[PDB]
C-alpha cells in the first residue's frame, strides 16, 4: 500500500448522517455484512471520531458514500478534449475495480462511516475501510496503474476511440454507428469483466426576441426590461429607440406602432444576440459553476459559467417522463446531466445553485440520485430576470 | 467487578499534556471519607495506589454518608474526540408495541469497564492530608465524570450485546444511557427467561444487573410521558397557584406551557407572554391581566385532559394530518388508526421576510417527512387542508423547486388557499396606474403616488421615510384609489419579486398592507419596468 494523508493541517471529516428510511437501511446492513466478511471494511470503536455520510440507491440496492469532505481533505495527486467531439459516448461503473486494492492502513480511520438506526433505539454500526473505497478521490488516483494496464490493450487496438476515466465512471466516446458503437463497449466489458450521450449534438442554442404582428405598450416594456439586463452581457443591446415609444401615459393595453429607428434597433439587438458572447474560454485555475433556473412546467434553464455573464455553456431540461408530480427528481435528474456533460467536457463537476430551499433537497435528492459522484452545491433565490431571460432560448423548429 | 472486555486506545487531544491540577485542600472531616471510599474501590480494582512518578493529577472533592467527587473538566479539555454519544433521543411514538418489556439499569457499569492502561496515569488524583505527603492513586476503570466515558460504555455493552442480540432475533433491545430496554410478544414465561438469560449473559462479563430493590416498573416515565403497556400518557402538568407572580415565573410557565401545547389542544400564552413586555428584572412582580388570569385559568382545566397514544404496529398505515391554526402556525397528528394518535405537533408561527401560505405548508409537510423517517423509518400518508387543484396551480409556477409527498385532500377548514393570482396579461379595460416613489435617503424624506392612463392622479408627501417605502407605498395608493381590477407598473425591484413569489405575508407591515389590497381586488395585473 501507498502512503495517503491529509492536506497539512486537515483533520479528518466528522460529518452527520442523516436519517434514512427503514427500507435503506436493512439494505446497507446488509451490503455491509457481506463486505466486512469479505474484509473489505471492519466495525469500529467509539475512538474514531470521524465520519462520512452514507446511502443506498439504485433492481437491488448499490452502497453510495458521501465523500465530498474526505475527497476535499485529501491531499492532491489529464482532459481528453476530443471527448466532447465524439459522435457517442456511453459511461461505465468501475468503482468494483478498487475493492481489490488495499486502502493505506494510517489512513483507513477517516474512511469511517456510520448506518443509523430507526428511532435511535441502537447506536448506529461503525465501520472503516481497508481497501480502496468507491467516491474517494484517491480511489481513481491509487488505481491508476492499474487501470492503464487494463486498458493499454483495448486503447491500442482501437487507437480511434477515447476514454475518460472520472471517479468511478468510465466514460467511452467513438464515432462508430449505434450498433458498432454498443458492440465495442461489450468488447470492453468483456475485456474488464475479467478481473448513451451524444455531445456533438449538444447544440448552443440563442436567445429569441418576440416577435409580433402588432405590440403592446406591455409588450415592449417586458421587452425593454429583459433587453436592458441582457446589456449586461452585449453591450451593444440598445433601448433608446424603444424607451422613446414608452412615452406617455398609456393604458398597458394600447398598440404602439413601431417607428423605424425601433425597428432597426430590434434588429441590431436580434443580430447580436445571434451568437454567443465573445472571448469566453474555460480556465483550469478557476471552479466551474452551473445555475439553474425552475421555469415551470417541467423546463429549467442553466448556464455553466466561471464568471458572471460569461457563459461557456446554456441549456434547457426538460423533466422526464413519470416525474410529473416531483420537482425535487427531475431537478436531481438535471443535476445529474449537468453534471456529466461537465465531466465530458472539462473533466471536472461544477458547483451548483439550486434554486430550492435547503431542507427540501437534503430530504430527498438521494431518493433519486444515480452516479457515484456527487457535485458540490448552494441553494439560491432566482432573480426574477435571469429567469425570464433565458426562458427567451430558441428551440427545435418542429422538436429533434 | 470488572469486565474482561478488551481496552480501546484512548489519545489526548494533539500535543497537549496530561493535567496537572493542584489539589483543594480538604477537612480531616472529609480526608477521612475519601480515604475509605478508596481503600474499597482499591480493592476492587477500580483503581491503583501510585507513586510520585506521576506528573498529572486531578482535583477529588467530597459531596453528599459522603460520596466522593472527582473533576476531570481539565483531562476532558485534553482527550481526544469520541463518535458523538448518539445524539438523538428515542420518540415513544416510534416504540413497536410489544407484550412485554424489561428495564435493565446498568449502572455503574461504567466502573465496570477497564481503562486503556497507557491512559490511566492522566487520570491520577490526590487525596491530601490533615501539609504532608497525601495518597495517591489513578483509575484502572472508565472514570464517572469522564469525557470519554459515556461512549467506552456503551460500545463496550454493545460488543457484548452482540451475541445474544444475535441469538434473539424475535427480541429488541433499546440502549439508552445506563439502561437497556429489552421488550418481546413471546410468552410472559418465555420472556422472562430471556431476560434473566441475558441478565445472566451480562454477569458473565464482570457486568452486574441491579436488585428487586432497584428494579423499576411500569408505567415508564419518558420525557415527560407515561408509558402503559397498550398506550402512553403524559406526566401531570403543574401550573402553581401564587398571588404574586415574577417575571422569572411567567416565563417559566411560558416555557412549560408551550411545550403541552404540542400534546394538549387549545393552549394559549399570547396574554400571558404580553406581561414580559419591558420587564427591568427576573425578580420582578407582574401583576396578572384580566386576561391573563382567565387564559392561565383556562389552561389549567386543558391540562386536566387526559391526552393519550397509542404505540407502533408497523403491519398498519402511518398517517399524519395537518391543520392551519393561524397564519404560520400549524398543528399535526400522527395515528395509524382514526383517533389512536402516536404524537402530535404544532409548529410556531414563522416569521419569514416574505412567503405564503402554500409555501409553508409544504415546510410543515417536511418537518414532519424528516421527524417520521427518524421515528419510523417511513414517510407518511399526509392528509393536508389543500385542494389538488390548489396545489397544482401553485407548485407547477413557483420558481423554487418543491413538493409533497404522496397526500390526499381532507376538508377540513379552515382550508389553505391562494389569496391572489396576479394576472398573466395586463388587463383590457382596467385602468393603468403608473406608480413611482423616490425619497432622499438620507433627509429620509420623499414622495409617492401615480399618474393612471385615465387621466387620475396623485402625490403623497411622506417624512422619516426610505426609497423602498415610498415605491411600496407608491404601490399601495395605487391598490387604494383603483377598481377592482388594475394594471400597476412600477420599476420597483422588490416588486418584481412579488410577481414571482406573490407572498401573503411578511415582515413590512407596507407590504401586509399592499397584500391585503391585493387581495380584495378581482384582478391585478403588476408590471415591472427599468428605472429612467
Ligand atoms: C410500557 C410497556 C410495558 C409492558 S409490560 N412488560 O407489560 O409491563 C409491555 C409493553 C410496553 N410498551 C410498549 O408496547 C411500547 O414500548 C416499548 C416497546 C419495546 C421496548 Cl424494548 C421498550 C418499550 C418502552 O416502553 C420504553 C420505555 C422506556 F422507559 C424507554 C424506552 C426507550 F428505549 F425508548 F428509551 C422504551
Amino acid at each position: 500500500t501507498v502512503p495517503v494523508k491529509l492536506k497539512p493541517g486537515m483533520d479528518g471529516p466528522k460529518v452527520k448522517q442523516w436519517p434514512l428510511t427503514e427500507e435503506k437501511i436493512k439494505a446497507l446492513v446488509e451490503i455491509c455484512t457481506e463486505m466486512e466478511k469479505e474484509g473489505k471494511i471492519s466495525k469500529i470503536g467509539p475512538e474514531n471520531p470521524y465520519n462520512t455520510p452514507v446511502f443506498a440507491i439504485k433492481t437491488k440496492w448499490r452502497k453510495l458514500v458521501d465523500f465530498r469532505e474526505l475527497n476535499k481533505r485529501t491531499q492532491d495527486f489529464p482532459h481528453p478534449a476530443g471527448l466532447k467531439k465524439n459522435k457517442s459516448v456511453t459511461v461505465l461503473d468501475v468503482g468494483d475495480a478498487y475493492f481489490s486494492v488495499p486502502l493505506d492502513e494510517d489512513f483507513r480511520k477517516y474512511t469511517a462511516f456510520t448506518i443509523p438506526s430507526i428511532n435511535n433505539e441502537t447506536p448506529g454500526i461503525r465501520y472503516q475501510y481497508n481497501v480502496l473505497p468507491q467516491g474517494w478521490k484517491g480511489s481513481p488516483a491509487i488505481f491508476q496503474s492499474s487501470m492503464t494496464k487494463i486498458l493499454e490493450p483495448f486503447r491500442k487496438q482501437n487507437p480511434d476511440i477515447v476514454i475518460y476515466q472520472y471517479m468511478d465512471d468510465l466514460y467511452v466516446g467513438s464515432d462508430l454507428e449505434i450498433g458498432q458503437h454498443r458492440t465495442k463497449i461489450e468488447e470492453l466489458r468483456q475485456h474488464l469483466l475479467r478481473w448513451e450521450l451524444h455531445p456533438d449534438k449538444w447544440t448552443v442554442q440563442p436567445i429569441v426576441l418576440p416577435e409580433k404582428d402588432s405590440w403592446t405598450v406591455n409588450d415592449i416594456q417586458k421587452l425593454v426590461g429583459k433587453l436592458n439586463w441582457a446589456s449586461q452581457i452585449y453591450p451593444g443591446i440598445k433601448v433608446r429607440q424603444l424607451c422613446k415609444l414608452l412615452r406617455g401615459t398609456k393604458a398597458l393595453t394600447e398598440v404602439i406602432p413601431l417607428t423605424e429607428e425601433a425597428e432597426l434597433e430590434l434588429a441590431e439587438n436580434r443580430e447580436i444576440l445571434k451568437e454567443p458572447v465573445h472571448g469566453v474560454y474555460y480556465d483550469p485555475s478557476k471552479d466551474l459553476i452551473a445555475e439553474i433556473q425552475k421555469q415551470g412546467q417541467g423546463q429549467w434553464t442553466y448556464q455553466i459559467y466561471q464568471e458572471p455573464f460569461k457563459n461557456l455553456k446554456t441549456g434547457k431540461y426538460a423533466r422526464m417522463r413519470g416525474a410529473h408530480t416531483n420537482d425535487v427528481k427531475q431537478l436531481t435528474e438535471a443535476v445529474q446531466k449537468i453534471t456529466t456533460e461537465s465531466i465530458v467536457i472539462w473533466g471536472k463537476t461544477p458547483k451548483f445553485k439550486l434554486p430550492i430551499q435547503k431542507e427540501t433537497w437534503e430530504t430527498w435528492w438521494t431518493e433519486y440520485w444515480q452516479a457515484t459522484w456527487i457535485p458540490e452545491w448552494e441553494f439560491v433565490n432566482t432573480p426574477p430576470l435571469v429567469k425570464l431571460w433565458y426562458q427567451l432560448e430558441k428551440e427545435p423548429i418542429v422538436g429533434a | 467487578p470488572i469486565s474482561p472486555i478488551e481496552t480501546v486506545p484512548v489519545k489526548l487531544k494533539p500535543g497537549m499534556d496530561g493535567p496537572k491540577v493542584k489539589q483543594w485542600p480538604l477537612t480531616e472531616e472529609k480526608i477521612k471519607a475519601l480515604v475509605e471510599i478508596c481503600t474499597e474501590m482499591e480493592k476492587e480494582g477500580k483503581i491503583s495506589k501510585i507513586g510520585p512518578e506521576n506528573p498529572y493529577n486531578t482535583p477529588v472533592f467530597a459531596i453528599k454518608k459522603w460520596r466522593k467527587l472527582v473533576d476531570f473538566r481539565e483531562l476532558n479539555k485534553r482527550t481526544q474526540d469520541f463518535w458523538e454519544v448518539q445524539l438523538g433521543i428515542p420518540h415513544p411514538a416510534g416504540l413497536k408495541k410489544n407484550k412485554s418489556v424489561t428495564v435493565l439499569d446498568v449502572g455503574d457499569a461504567y466502573f465496570s469497564v477497564p481503562l486503556d492502561e497507557d491512559f490511566r496515569k492522566y487520570t491520577a488524583f490526590t487525596i491530601p492530608s490533615i501539609e504532608t505527603p497525601g495518597i495517591r492513586y489513578q483509575y484502572n476503570v472508565l472514570p464517572q465524570g469522564w469525557k470519554g466515558s459515556p461512549a467506552i460504555f456503551q460500545s463496550s455493552m454493545t460488543k457484548i450485546l452482540e451475541p445474544f442480540r444475535k441469538q434473539n432475533p424475535d427480541i429488541v433491545i433499546y440502549q439508552y444511557m445506563d439502561d437497556l430496554y429489552v421488550g418481546s410478544d413471546l410468552e410472559i414465561g418465555q420472556h422472562r427467561t430471556k431476560i434473566e438469560e441475558l441478565r445472566q449473559h451480562l454477569l458473565r462479563w464482570g457486568l452486574t444487573t441491579p436488585d428487586k430493590k432497584h428494579q423499576k416498573e411500569p408505567p415508564f416515565l419518558w420525557m415527560g410521558y407515561e408509558l402503559h403497556p397498550d398506550k402512553w400518557t403524559v406526566q401531570p402538568i403543574v401550573l402553581p397557584e401564587k398571588d404574586s407572580w415574577t417575571v422569572n415565573d411567567i416565563q417559566k410557565l411560558v416555557g412549560k406551557l408551550n411545550w403541552a401545547s404540542q400534546i394538549y389542544p387549545g393552549i394559549k400564552v399570547r396574554q400571558l407572554c404580553k406581561l414580559l413586555r419591558g420587564t427591568k428584572a427576573l425578580t420582578e412582580v407582574i401583576p396578572l391581566t384580566e386576561e391573563a388570569e382567565l387564559e392561565l385559568a383556562e389552561n389549567r382545566e386543558i391540562l386536566k385532559e387526559p391526552v393519550h397514544g397509542v404505540y407502533y404496529d408497523p403491519s398498519k398505515d402511518l398517517i399524519a394530518e395537518i391543520q392551519k391554526q393561524g397564519q404560520g402556525q400549524w398543528t399535526y397528528q400522527i395515528y395509524q388508526e382514526p383517533f389512536k394518535n402516536l404524537k402530535t405537533g404544532k409548529y410556531a408561527r414563522m416569521r419569514g421576510a416574505h412567503t405564503n401560505d402554500v409555501k409553508q405548508l409544504t415546510e410543515a409537510v417536511q418537518k414532519i417527512t424528516t421527524e417520521s423517517i427518524v421515528i419510523w423509518g417511513k414517510t407518511p400518508k399526509f392528509k393536508l387542508p389543500i385542494q389538488k387543484e390548489t396545489w397544482e396551480t401553485w407548485w407547477t409556477e413557483y420558481w423554487q423547486a418543491t413538493w409533497i409527498p404522496e397526500w390526499e385532500f381532507v376538508n377540513t377548514p379552515p382550508l389553505v388557499k391562494l389569496w391572489y393570482q396576479l394576472e398573466k396579461e395586463p388587463i383590457v379595460g382596467a385602468e393603468t396606474f403608473y406608480v413611482d416613489g423616490a425619497a432622499n435617503r438620507e433627509t429620509k424624506l420623499g414622495k409617492a403616488g401615480y399618474v393612471t392612463n385615465r387621466g387620475r392622479q396623485k402625490v403623497v408627501t411622506l417624512t422619516d421615510t426610505t426609497n423602498q417605502k415610498t415605491e411600496l407605498q407608491a404601490i399601495y395608493l395605487a391598490l387604494q384609489d383603483s377598481g377592482l381590477e388594475v394594471n400597476i407598473v412600477t420599476d420597483s425591484q422588490y416588486a418584481l419579486g412579488i410577481i414571482q413569489a406573490q407572498p401573503d405575508q411578511s415582515e413590512s407591515e407596507l407590504v401586509n398592507q399592499i397584500i391585503e389590497q391585493l387581495i380584495k381586488k378581482e384582478k391585478v395585473y403588476l408590471a415591472w419596468v427599468p428605472a429612467h
